[PDB]
This record gives structure tokens, C-alpha cells and sequence, in this order.
């Protein structure tokens, strides 16, 4: 199936960009899925980031970290990256670059289902 | 948002016991509730989606039902070698977790 | 999936392309309105007016309340389980409707406790403390006017005046609530009425209601134009004449894999005489699917298309030969009127109707000139760098399809009459026709 | 008469029956409308603003005292004999109303005997003694405002100010009053124009209209949403600006042997696809005769139909022969959207295509499984006392039909297109097959 | 042209005839609309409002500013020309538009050297000084409001409930504004949209606007109500939230050899049984050419036909032939309703189906009879000089036709079925007919 | 024709309910006609009451005696019974079962004619 | 309701005597007005039904007309054996009757 | 081609009313063209008065003199004229009777086009 | 009604001049501008009508074009038997000339 890594740099100093590029082998970026970020800090557990669409140019990102985020795509090496801005004292933590799953259920009227299944193995970032 | 509750938020068993669980939810959410199994320092996985369905690779004790704004999660004849387990919510943006209670080592 | 060269020389253009959104998993919240001001500051003022508005509002409330009844006696918890036998006849919509009124009766309830504090309210928009975590509010319709306009101008003129004008008031009132809260509404249950419509027992001021909610997000107006935003009656008191209201705050989702293209039509050329093509406007593909869509319904904007449900209807064989590159399966049209188009511009290209309209080249001031066994002209920058038509002079790019565009030929569909009275002549002719050859 | 079994098979089952009511045998009243407000008590505040309006109004008004004279030249007692030479050319609902106008000049005469008393009223609403036991009652537009709100403030803002007040509300008055008094307005014989049309003269305020005149029924409010209360202009006068109109008032007459007939439509399955009757769902049936029913232009209660007039519309013997059990004469088309219903409840009684929809049996636990080659289910208490889909939980009765309904197939119709586009691409290709036959 | 006397007998009364006229010469002003009151003299009163109300306008308005610079950034002088590379995809009326535009932006420049005198008005019609010969109107919406209402009564009631008041009064005005401005509006560089609908911005009062301007025709009201006076939107500034708008005021051109025709409907008499016959009610006629025309666009006076383009469309050869004399070729259907009308009258001459109607002689007591044979009765003065006819008494003039009128038959056309569902079950008739066939 | 017959008490208490149940034969009490009510107080003269649809069960009341009134069809016996509340002093009267007479007249608009054709021998009800 | 009058109010007259009478009304009632045949101590009848058809059974000598508000009958040559008419009207609920004037005896 | 001839009194009293015929040869005045009247004041330049339709009724008259001024055809003997009414002194010119040319342009809208070309002899007229 | 100018005013020229004017509108009149011929005592006659077309019978060195509001006139090799000429409108009811400048003898 799908296999994932995550790459960038490892120590960056506070109040400076971070830059992520995840890798994706076992399946082309450009399905009609969405690649998702997650960040888990140490001593706290998961929260989601935001998303790019595959088959298009649509994105969506978290109200908490909206203004300091940006997600892009690129299909000739599979990768996606997101770009973070103004990196702080609990910024330290572990992002996974993740495939998110949606349903959709239609009895009168539409319903969409979002879950979880796979992740990256994940890379650590410290401030 | 919408916030999730867990009832109760005790697991401290050991091989061979039955548990019930219940998670409650700020308004109707359909059935976009998920019980997750999470572990330690890798990717997780999961156990119950859409709140009625298994999971593959799992067995068949874990059973899950509920409606509107409340859920429930049974449980039997525990094995300890698992860690993690949570109720999640997919019904808007951003996506949550609840509270939890997970299996627990005394 | 569509032949667009060949489309463009029956005078099909290629226009913008739009993706395709519907509203779903909504958020819902609770309000009251109450229907009735308050006159105790002007108690002395009011005669006999009271008294008969609320009769009249009595009987316009009673039946909405028999309505309710119907689905509140005959559900009870087992999920949820309704009566059939009871219910008797009812659409799949309106059982779903029911089993959401059931889901809202305990917060009714709850808010029902308040009924005291509701009868005092001495504002348009008052706050109320359900619980301590949970609040609820108060609109009331008419209230602005009797505190801003009659209070203050009590002793300026007489009571009788003061009287006058406040059932002069309640009249307006009233007649304005009819169109929608009188026997028009023989289905309250449902949950697809719109908050516009809704917001008529406030005087149709639903930016307020919407506001004092506390809703926020980026699509707020796309989902308020594209009537999105619904609201659902929960709850009738008719001795202290107010309801409770349920408003439903979806999302947008986005359809991975399917799209909206336009066309634009333009006149050509054939035989000495001008036509134009009958083909929809707008088409919709899913998944290399084809298929018409009743997009009167929609919301369209400059990016995407914008909807309450799905609207894809079904397209017939021919039509579909028609769009992927049979030309002599598309129907047309004789033109006899002067404010048919006669050119458009696609990704910086003219495509012009020459014979119709006097075309001209700026770069070199030579003519340009169409044969009368050509449809239509193409325009780029290899034979014309500016071009004048009319007023207008535009500078122009070039084309990417194939080069030997104008010296090539296509073969023509047969001509029809879509005007209402001749569909009705045309099939009393073939019946005609297929009895005579019999 | 219709064959409701065999229809219910093919996705249309069976609603609610209403009985027929129509309109007649009204009751007339008059009622005076100035059109111009009283400014004696802020004479000093008015400027040039009067002269300008009365302009303008005079221009409004001319050309519908000109239409009237028309008839009121040319109707004289012998019953009364009109002169056609002079006429020229009318419909029959135009003579009519002619006769009308001409038995409505006497009371107009006598009303008319109170110029000068009409002229001073100070009020929106006045009453004056037409005779010791007649009455006759007046309404101001624009009085209120007037009354309550310019001459209260006199002092508090200056005279100019008041004057650019009053304009901007005379202005808005116009605005409101042309789209119905203006040119739109050719032929004022008639007499088919709804009261609430016509109280835009009164601002839109119909309730106060109707309270002050005294009509007081139970079919109050159904009479007023079917549009059957209509009015007629008699008298216009251009010196100080008023209009005087009769008001009907009629009852509702139920028709003895008539009912309308409603029908569900509900999608099927057949050879792995989904489709859809195309069928009307309103049917009339009189005397045992079937027709059509244009139910767009009358109000439906849970009750009744309600109408102005006669709205009885032909049928084909094809659907004739549809409708009473020949099943193979019935069009199809096929269902691409996801909002299609899939199931109904009728008398206690689930109709369900549950190979769209999943099913399940809650006294058992056990599934309900359709196969390939039926239509739909039908699922009663004979086989599942309590029936879960999806969300829905529901008990349910005992059909009162065919034991055998489950194992009887039924035959089928040819597809359709029902696209406007599509129906001139399908008569284009009958066509072209007939000629290629020939 | 058309054969009168023979439509006649298949109950098609010779109406009314009608001039045609298009607009055409547009002449051009422009004013200011200043989307937010001046609160100097409440400033205490306003609390948070201001803000609030300023960032959903903005909202509202970044939209349209950024639809302009499309154009505006694309467009310079050589005539002007346009950058089609950058403009992309375009229709010739949205060109023509830009071009406009364009035209219009010195004018826009003479006027933004204004800004600070805009920002300080105070009332809601202000005049300012562009040059020492030109000048420009600024129009401000809710400065009334607050000039009469609010200001007036600053004592009176408490600071809080002066806020309250003005919120809700803000809210209101972006209620109504949100449906023309909203969403809705994809395309503003057009010239198309009516002056009524742009007087939103100033609370729907188009007749102080127009006043203001100046213009002054006797075709004014024919001008209005046919939707011939139009605006386009120029300039918007975002921070002191105005616009500008330049106003069309077209005349009205007369087509030299062009008229329509207006038919009367009757019912006939056919085989025991009651027929209609389903021809187009109004034809153009242009220089002997024959069309139909789609009226329902136009406004409709009793001497001509006022249209804002020109709304001819084709007709088929054998419903030409129907008008011309062939009536075998005129289809007609059955007659199940009681409202169908059963006589006319043209040019003083009756004609009426005295089969249905009781028609007797006035002049000598007689009785008037229609035999089985006949469609119906043509009756003048050389038979009966006077006739009743139910409640109506009329006098009659002298045919001009042919004196054998009477005696002498026609040939019938074939029946029809007009219902929506009906063309569909025919369609599919006819096809598996001819599938039988084959 | 119509053969009708008027039964009841002859007398009854006042304030104290009346019955009058009127038989029909030579006919159908679902024909497409109106059953009505006729009351005429000895030396006054007749007043109607109200009627019951025959084909149909819709009812219509006399305004000045409604809260007072009911009216219902039998089908088996053929037979409608008028309801009378709190007998007074005027109540004495003779009551007629009656037969009303509809046409429908159409030109332009609709009206509607009704009359009195057949009635019942009549009986007398003492307070 | 709709009110009814009469005029005259007087009919004394024996074998051979001819008279006319006229009912007017409220307002307009189209033809919906009667003149009926009351009978004395049994069921009534009717001699003229939509204000200008002759009932079966009666002398071709009575005749009526009108419009509007007012409608007249017309008699010839009486016979004093009958006993009782008047003029009704059935346009607006409830149905009433004007006062009257029936054959008399002196 | 077309002629025409203007005739008139020469010499009328001032506020006399002032009746011109114009008389059309070389062509037919049911043509679809305008026919007009045109004034130039000794002195002064050119100003149009007004015309009547060739193929229907309609007029057009200046505003500066609509109150005072007629205008009628006939197809009898193809003669148009004028009616002037309250001459003044400066009323004394030479007054013109002229067919106007008209054009239409389609371009998205409608411009009609309106020049003249064709004129008369001309009359003068003394107040 | 719409007016018209003209610059510049003057021309005094003999054979062999050429010579450049220019008309301007109130607003614009699309090409509804026409420049004329006034014959002195008798019927006038045209030279360029819808502002680019040359009438018939005239020498073709004249020349004209605009847009909007602003239109030219171009002439070369003067004859100065010719007297009369103008820029007039159309567009708007009444027309109306401009001021002018002719050909003029020194
Ligand atoms: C089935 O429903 C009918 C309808 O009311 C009822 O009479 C009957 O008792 C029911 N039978 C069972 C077994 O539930
Ligand atoms: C019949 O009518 C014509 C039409 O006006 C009239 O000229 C003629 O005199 C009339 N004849 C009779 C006998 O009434």
C-alpha cells in the first residue's frame, strides 16, 4: 500500500520558518484523497493541521494556526510540503503526514465521514 | 467546536473482564464517531468506524452502538498488550478527540 | 471528454469552467420569537386593540399546533420508534422531520421553564440564562417601534391617536405574516424552509437572527444565497403566543471528480442564411460522466457552482453524439432577430461570424474577409496581431489547436422550431405523415 | 376507478384525498381611497412639494378616467342596452364588467354628494353618513406618518428639513404605487384585480381594509390565499384626487361528485437500474370522469382544494388507459440524482425499494432482502411488526390487498427524456427515421 | 396578410392592432450613492456599531472592485484597445461593457477629486460642484432615518436604546440590500441591470433619483415600466464606502412597416362537443414577414407594443399556412372546463357559439338557433338589431364580409393534446408506432 | 317522489335535549341532494335551520342558533336527526324535513340557485 | 343577511282581477329569487322558480321579471281559493323571506 | 428623383395663422420616409421645426414650438402642411419642406442615424 | 440638448491648402456626426455622412474619422468657389449645428 516519509530539517532556531516535505511512495499524490497534517508534542497527544485536495487545488487549515500555515503539492515527485512560520516555545513536536479517508452517506440528505487510518512514521522538530 | 464527554474514565483490568463505555457528544453527530487505537511513538490505527463497523485484524468481542448524542463502546475478556484507545469525531471542522480511557497497566 | 474545435464551428465557444459544491452536515441552534409587544409603558393607551389581534393571531397559530401534535403524540423512545398505523400516510421527508422534532422536544422543555421570564422582555433582542453554561435569545417583533416612536411622543398627541396608529401598526403586521405563516403552511414539520422565509415573524430582518447566533465562517453569504439555511417550528404557546425555532448551519463539500463547463453561443453561417445551435448551456460531468443540470436552482459565482441538492438530470444518446463530435446529430435554429451574438473570445482567440458583422485588421488595414461556404472565422495573432470589429479593437494571442482551422469543412444538423404552439404543430403534422404512409 | 394496487408497483402510491371547492355569489361593498394626505396643520412646512405631486398623480391619473369614460358614454337603461358600434371591440368578461360599472354609478352619485366632506378628513381611517341608515368609509395614505411622526417634531428640526422629510416619503409612496396604477394598468374595466393588489394605494395594508368593511366568516383566510377577493375601480376624481371601489366578497361552493387524488412518487429498481414514473400527481375525477388539473393557481389545504375558478384540463387516452391498470402504457425515466425518495408510508404500510436502501427487521433481527427481479417491497405486520431503515424506526399494520403481492410481477413502459433540449433532439431523430423509412 | 374571415369560424376574434417601438440613443449622468449616514450628532450613541457595520460592508464590496480592475488594469488608448491575452474569455456585450467603461473613468477622476466634500454631507439629497458648469448629486441612505428619528428624540430614551435602535436599522437596510448586491452579482461590468434594481442602494426609491437627474419626456412611465433605463456601476471606494453610477435614458424608435396583431379567443362547436383552437394570440408582421414574438418581455399599451430588443422569433411553414387560409392545418382541443369564453365582439359585430349561451332577439322576441352543422353564428344588424344574450343587452352594427356567411362551412384540423406529461406519453406513442410499423 | 315522516317527542321539559330523527322513503338518503331543517313557531312563519350533504359529510348552520344545533345521516335506516340544546319558550314549533333544490348557473362567473320544493307532513314539539 | 321589501302590501280581490307586485333587495342577487305557494297546515309548493320559469301545475295567467335589485310578478284574473305567496331569495346564507302579500279574503 | 414645392401666402399679419402645402412630386408621400419642415430666419442659420411619418400617423415637433404648430398629409393629392399659429416678429424666414434619411445600426444595441440631404425651394413669409 | 464645438474657427485659404477641423460633443454620439454643404438661397447639399462615408459627387481629398465625443475633418487642395460648410448631430431630438468655419474669401 501507501508508504510515507517525512523530511526536513531537524533543529531550526525559534521564530524561524519550518519547511516539511512529505514522500509518497506506493501510490501517486494525485488520488482522490487528502493528505493531512498532524502534530503530536511530547507530553501531549494528536491534533490535526489542515489538508490539500489531490484531484485539485483546494485546501483547508486549522482556526488555531490558520494565519501561520501553508500547504502546496507537487505531482512530478509525489511530494507535499507545508510551510510553518513564527516557530515557538511549544512548537516542539513530531508531524505526520497522514491519508484521510471520507465516505459519503446519502438517506435524504448528505452526510460526509472523515477517519483516520494512515499515518507517517513521523520526524521531530526542536526549537 | 463540537466537545466530547467519556463515561466512565477508569480501565484498569486484566485478562478475562467485560467493559462498557459511553461517549457523548455536544449535538447529534450521525454516526461520525470513531473508536481509535493509538500507539506509542508510530502510527496508530483503528478499531471501530462509522460506530457500527470492525475494523480487519480485530477481534470480534469489541462491539459498538449508539444514536444522536450518545454512544456506546462493550468490551470483553481484555488482553493488556494494547495501550491506546479513544472516541473521535468527524463531523466538523476541526476534527476532536474526547477525554478517553485506554488499557491501563497496575 | 467534449470535442470543443468541433463545437466551436456550429458556434459553441468554450467558456469557464466551474467546480461543483453541496451543503451537508449541518450545526443547529435554538431561538425563540415571540410574536407580541410588550405595552405595559403605554398601558393606558391601547382600548380594545389587544384583545382582538389576539384573537386573530389565536386563529392563524391553532392549526400549525394541530399540525405538531400529530407527530408529538405518537413517538415515544424504544433509538426512537414512530406509531405507523397512527401516522397513517406521510413522505419519507416528513418522517425524517418528525424524528428530528422528537430529537428537539428536551431542549423545548428546557427552555419552556422560562416562560415567565419570556412574558417579561421589554426589548428587540433580549439574553436569557437557560443554564449556566447555556444561554437563549429573545427577538420581538414590533418593539423598536413602540419604544423609539410611541413612548416618547405621549403627550404630543392624543390617546386616541397613540391607539390608532398602534393598530394601524399591527395591521401591517399581520398582513405582511400571512403570505407565509397562514394556510399557505399545511406542512410544518418538514425542515426546508428557508430563514428568510422564516424571518418574516421579525419583520424580515434575518442579518440580526443570524448575527445575535454567533455564526462565523468564509462562506457565509454563498450558503445564505444559495437558500442553505434552514429553520424548523419545534414549539407553539398560544397563551403567551411565541414559538421556538431551529436553525440549521451547514457546511460545503466539494465533489472530487466533477465539474461544470459553459458555452457560449455565437450566430453562423449556412446557405445564405444565419442560425444559431439549441444545446444546453451549462453541462455537468462526473467521473467522465455526462449529464444536464437544472441549474436554475443553484448559486452560481465565478469559481464554482453552489447548491442545496443534487440536480443532475439525464441526457438522451443523441445529445451525448452531439457533444463528443457528431455535428449532424445537433439541432438548429433560423435567427430572425438582430440581438443574436455575433462574436466571443476564448483564451484570447475571436471567433467571429464576418458575414453578419464588418471585421477589419489594424496591423496592415487590409480587410478580412468569410466565404459563403465557411461557418464562422477563427482570429489569432499569426494572420492578425489587432482587430478592429465595430468600436471595439482588441489585440489578440494564438490558437492551440490545428493550424489548417479555417480551410476545413463540418457537416451540419437538422434545422427545428422550439417555440411552444409549433412543438404541438409539429407532432399533429408527423402523426399526419406516419397515417398517410400507413 | 384508478387501479391503486398496480400503480403502487411502478413507484406511485397512494396520498391524501381532498374534496373540490370553487368560488360564487359575492357580496359587494364601497369603500373611498385619497390618494393624497391632509397638510393643514404644517402648512408653513411644505414649500413647492404639493404642486410638483399633484403633477405628477394628475399624470398617473388621467389615462384611467379616460378608459372608464369609454363605457360610462355608451350605457344607458332600455335591463341596460350598451352601444357596440361605439365599442368596437371587447371580450365578453370586458361587457361584463361594464354592466357591472354601469349598476355601480347610482351609489356612486350618492357618495359623490360628499365631495367637500371627503376632502377634510384628518385621520387614516374615517367614517361619514352616506344616508341615516348608509355608511361610507374613507382611508388617507400616508396620514399616519403625517400625524405621528412630521408634526410632533416641528420644532425640534427646521422647516426645510420637514420638507425634505415629507418629498422623500411621497417619492417612496410613487416608487411603490407604479408597478400596479401605472401604465401596466390597460384595462381598468374589469373586474379580476385581488384586494391585496389593489390596497397598495393604502400602502399595502389589506387587514385594515377588510376589518374596517365587516366581512367576518370561517373561509375567511382561505378565501383570501386563493386570491377570490377582488375589487373594481368606479369612480376616479382629479380635482381632489380620490377613488372610490366595490369590493366582492363571495362563499365557497363544494361540487358534489368531485374529488382530487394525490400520488407519491417513489424510484424502483429495474435490470440494474433506477427509474422513476412520469405521471402527474394531482388527478380530478368528476362524476367518474379523469382529468388533468393546473392545482399551480389553487390553494391546498390538508382538506380541500380551493379555486377562483374552473381549472379542469384534458387527458390523453394513453394515460387514461395508464392510470386504470394497463401498467405498459405508463413512461420511465432513469434517476441519476440522489435525492430521489425511495420509500412511503401508506394506511399503515411501508412501500420500499430496498435494494437502494438497506432494511432490516427489528422484531428478528434479521435482514429484509429484495431480489433482482422485483420492483419494491412491500413491508407490513404480516411479516415485520417493527421495521428499521437507516435511521428510521417504525411499527407498522396490515395491508388490506393481495396476499400475494410479494411473488406477482407486473409489466413495464418504454423510457422517456423529459428535457426541453432532449424532447426537440427526439422529435429532430422521429423524423429523420420516418423520412429514412420512406 | 392573415385571412380574418376564415379564422373567425374557428373562433380566432379579430382584436386589437399595435404599433412596435425599441429603445435606442441612450443619453448619459452619472451620480453618487454613499452606502453608510453620518452619525457627527449621535456620536456618543453609537458604541461598536460602526465597526461591525463597516467590516461586512467591506466584505460585501471587495468583490466588485475586484471584478472592475479586470478591465480597468487592460485597457489603454491607441480608439482604445483591449489586451485580449489577459482578459481571457469574454462574451461581446461584457466587451462593449469594458469599453464603456473605459469611456466613462475621466469623469470618475473629476469626480474623486471630491472625496472630503462627499464624506461630510449631512443630508440625503446634497448638491456639489464638479466645475463651475457641471455638478453632482450625492444620495446617503438612512440619513433621513437618522435626521428625523433618532437625532429628534436623543433625550428622550436612554443611550443604549439609541444604539439598539440604529443596529437594528443597519441590519434591516443589509437585509434588503444582500439580494442585489450580494453573490448574485458574478458580472458587474455590464450595462444591464434596471435603475429600480440598483435604487436598493438607496432604499428602493428610484422616483427621487430620476427627479433629481433631471429628465423630463412624455414617454417617461413606457420608458420605466418596460425596463429600458438601466445603470452601470463605475467607480467603489472602500474607504469611504461609495459609488458611482452612470445612468442610460434612452428614447423610444418606431419600426417603420412592422405591427402586431391581437386574436380573441372563442370556443366552436364540432360533433356534439366543445373545441379551442391552440394558435399564438399575438403575431408580428415585418414588411409582409410573419413571426411570432415573446410578449411576455414587453410591456403591452393600447396603441403599442414597447420592448427594450427586439424579441422577434421563427415560425413554422405550416402554422404560417393556419394564419394564411389553410385551417386543416390549425389544431385545435377538447374543452372540459366551464371558463372558456362563448362570444366577442369586433368592430360592433357579434360572434358567439349560441349553443352553449341562450341567444335571443330583443328587436323581435325570436329565438336565435344554431343548428348541429355550424361552428358558430355571425350576428349584425341586418338580422337582428338588438340581441341578448344572458344578463347583456347589446346593439349591433353591419358586417363587412361576405353576406353568405351563415351558410357557408369550413374544414376542421386535427385534435391535440397541450399538457406537459401528454407530449411525453405521445411522443412515446408515436415512436413504438413506428417501431410497429417497421 | 320522496316520501318523508318527521318522529320524536311530543313533549318534552324545557332546557332538556330534543330529537327529531326524519325517515325517508322513496328514495335515497345519498342522493345528491340536501337534507334541511324548517322551523315554523305557531303564529310566525318558517325560518330554516341547517342541512347535512347527502353524498358528502359536510354540515351547514343557521348562524343564530348554531352553538345549539348538530345534525347526522344514517345510511342503514335512511334517516338524518337534527339535535336541539336548551329548549326555551319560543322553541315551540313545527319542524319540516326538507328537500333542497340546486343549479349551477355558468356565464363568465358562478352562481348558485336554491329552493324549496318538497317538505315532510310536519310534527309538534312542546316545551 | 339580504333584506327583502315589498310593494304593495294589499291584495282584496275576487274572480277576474288583475294586479302586479315588486320585490327589491339589498343588493343585486342575479335571478335567484323565487315567488312561492304556501299551503296552510301542510308541505307548501311553488309557482315561479328562478324568477322567470312557471312551475308545472299552475295557471300560464301569472308572469314575472326583473333584474338587478328589483323583480316584479304579474297576475290575471284571480281565483280566490288559493291562499298564500311570497317572494324569497337563495343567493346568501341564511335563506329568508320578504313580507309578503297573499290572496285575502274580504 | 423626388421634388417638392412650398406654397403659402406671401405676405399675413402678425398673429395670423400661417398655413404652408408642400407639394411632392417625383415620388409617392406613403413612402417610408419623414418629411419636415425646416426654418432659416434672414440673417440667421437653420432650424428644424417637426415632421409627420410617410407610412403611419405619428408627429414630431421642437420643443421651442410645439405649443403653436400643426402638422398633416395628405395622400390624395400628395401634399403635406403646416400650421403655425401667433406670428411674431421674428417669424419672418424662408421656410423649407424636406425629406429626412434615416438609418439603423445593429452592434449589440440599436443607433438610429438621421441626416438631410434633400430639400425645397423655399417661400418667404412676412409678418 | 446635446451641444457641439469646433476648433479652430477660422479658414482663409486659396487653391492648394490643406487644412484640419475638429467637432466635439457634449457626450458621445457614436458616428452619428455629419459634415454638410449649405448652398447660399437655395437647397443645401453634404459632404461625409455616419462620419466616415463620402458622399457622392465630391472630390475624394476629404477625409474624416473619430470616436466618443471628439471627431476631425481633414481637407487638402483647396477650390475657394465652394461657400458652406458645418458639423451637425442626429443623435438626440432636436438637431442641431454647430458653430462652424467655411470656406471664406479674403
Ligand atoms: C397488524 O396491524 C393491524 C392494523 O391495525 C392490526 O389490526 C393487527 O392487530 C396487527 N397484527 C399484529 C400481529 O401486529
Ligand atoms: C347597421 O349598422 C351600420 C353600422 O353603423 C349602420 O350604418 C346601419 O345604419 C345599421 N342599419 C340598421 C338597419 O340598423
Amino acid at each position: 500500500q501507501v508508504q510515507l516519509q517525512e523530511s526536513g530539517p531537524g533543529v531550526v532556531k525559534p521564530s524561524e520558518t519550518l519547511s516539511l516535505t512529505c514522500a509518497v511512495s506506493g501510490g501517486s499524490i494525485s488520488d482522490s484523497y487528502r493528505w493531512s497534517w498532524i502534530r503530536q508534542p511530547p507530553g501531549k497527544g494528536l491534533e490535526w493541521i489542515g489538508y490539500i485536495y489531490g484531484s485539485s487545488t483546494s485546501t483547508n487549515y486549522n482556526p488555531s494556526l490558520k494565519s501561520r500555515v501553508t500547504i502546496s503539492k507537487d505531482t512530478s515527485k509525489n511530494q507535499f510540503s507545508l510551510n510553518l512560520s513564527s516557530l515557538t516555545a511549544a512548537d516542539t513536536a513530531v508531524y505526520y503526514c497522514v491519508r484521510v479517508v471520507q465516505y459519503l452517506e446519502w438517506f435524504v440528505d448528505l452526510i460526509e465521514v472523515n477517519w483516520f487510518d494512515v499515518w507517517g512514521p513521523g520526524v521531530l522538530v526542536t526549537v | 467546536d463540537i466537545q466530547l464527554t467519556q463515561s466512565p474514565s477508569s480501565l484498569s483490568a486484566s485478562v478475562g473482564d467485560t467493559v462498557t463505555i459511553t461517549c457523548q457528544a455536544s449535538q447529534g453527530i450521525g454516526n461520525n464517531l470513531h473508536w481509535y487505537q493509538q500507539k506509542p511513538g508510530k502510527a496508530p490505527k483503528l478499531l471501530i468506524y462509522r460506530a457500527s463497523s470492525l475494523q480487519s485484524g480485530i477481534p470480534s468481542r469489541f462491539s459498538g452502538s449508539g444514536s444522536g448524542t450518545d454512544y456506546t463502546l462493550t468490551i470483553s475478556s481484555l488482553q493488556p498488550e494494547d495501550f491506546a484507545y479513544y472516541c473521535q469525531q468527524g463531523y466538523s471542522y476541526p476534527f476532536t478527540f474526547g477525554p478517553g480511557t485506554k488499557v491501563d497497566i497496575k | 471528454i467534449l470535442h470543443y474545435e468541433k463545437l466551436s464551428k456550429i458556434g459553441l465557444v468554450k467558456g469557464v469552467t466551474r467546480k461543483y459544491k453541496i451543503k451537508s452536515n449541518p450545526l443547529t441552534k435554538d431561538i425563540v420569537i415571540k410574536m407580541i409587544p410588550n405595552v405595559s409603558n403605554m398601558s393606558q393607551c391601547t382600548g380594545s386593540v389587544m384583545e382582538n389581534y389576539k384573537t386573530r393571531l389565536n386563529g392563524i397559530l391553532t392549526p400549525i399546533k394541530g399540525a405538531l401534535e400529530i407527530y408529538k403524540n405518537n413517538t415515544h423512545d424504544l433509538g426512537v420508534i414512530m406509531a405507523g398505523v397512527a401516522i397513517g400516510i406521510a413522505t419519507a421527508a416528513q418522517i425524517t422531520a418528525g424524528v428530528a422534532l422528537y430529537e428537539a422536544m428536551k431542549n423545548a422543555d428546557n427552555i419552556n421553564k422560562l416562560k415567565s421570564s419570556i412574558e417579561s422582555t421589554n426589548e428587540a433582542v433580549v439574553k436569557l440564562q437557560e443554564t449556566a453554561e447555556k444561554t437563549v435569545y429573545v427577538l420581538t417583533a414590533l418593539q423598536d417601534y413602540i419604544n423609539t416612536n410611541l413612548v416618547p411622543t405621549i403627550d404630543k398627541i392624543s390617546c386616541k391617536q397613540t391607539e390608532l396608529s398602534l393598530d394601524l401598526a399591527l395591521s401591517k403586521y399581520l398582513s405582511d405574516l400571512l403570505f407565509v405563516f397562514g394556510p399557505n403552511l399545511q406542512d410544518p414539520v418538514s425542515n426546508s424552509m428557508t430563514i428568510q422565509a422564516i424571518s418574516q415573524a421579525f419583520g424580515g430582518n434575518y442579518e440580526t437572527l443570524l448575527r445575535t447566533l454567533g455564526y462565523a465562517t468564509e462562506d457565509f453569504d454563498d450558503l445564505l444565497e444559495s437558500d442553505s439555511i434552514t429553520g424548523q417550528i419545534i414549539y407553539v404557546d398560544l397563551s403567551s403566543y411565541y414559538i421556538i425555532v431551529r436553525v440549521y448551519f451547514p457546511i460545503l463539500t466539494e465533489i472530487q471528480q466533477a465539474y461544470i463547463q459553459e458555452l457560449l453561443p455565437v450566430s453562423f453561417n449556412n446557405d445564405n442564411s444565419e442560425w444559431i445551435s439549441i444545446v444546453p448551456n451549462f453541462i455537468l460531468v462526473r467521473n467522465t460522466l455526462i449529464s444536464n443540470i437544472e441549474i436554475g436552482f443553484c448559486l452560481i459565482t465565478k469559481r464554482s457552482v453552489i447548491c442545496n441538492q443534487d440536480y443532475a438530470t439525464p441526457m438522451t444518446n443523441n445529445m451525448r453524439e452531439c457533444l463528443t463530435g457528431s455535428t449532424e446529430k445537433c439541432p438548429r435554429e433560423l435567427v430572425v432577430s438582430s440581438h443574436v451574438p455575433r462574436f466571443a473570445l476564448s483564451n484570447g482567440v475571436l471567433f467571429a461570424n464576418c458575414i453578419s458583422v464588418t471585421c477589419q485588421c489594424q496591423t496592415t488595414g487590409r480587410a478580412i474577409s468569410q466565404s459563403g461556404e465557411q461557418t464562422l472565422l477563427m482570429i489569432d495573432n499569426t494572420t492578425c496581431p489587432t482587430a478592429v470589429l465595430g468600436n471595439v479593437i482588441i489585440s489578440l494571442g494564438k490558437y492551440l489547436g490545428s493550424v489548417n482551422y479555417n480551410s476545413e469543412g463540418i457537416a451540419i444538423g437538422p434545422p427545428v422550431f422550439t417555440d411552444k404552439v409549433d412543438i404541438s404543430s409539429q407532432i399533429s403534422s408527423m402523426n399526419q405523415s406516419l397515417q398517410q404512409s400507413k
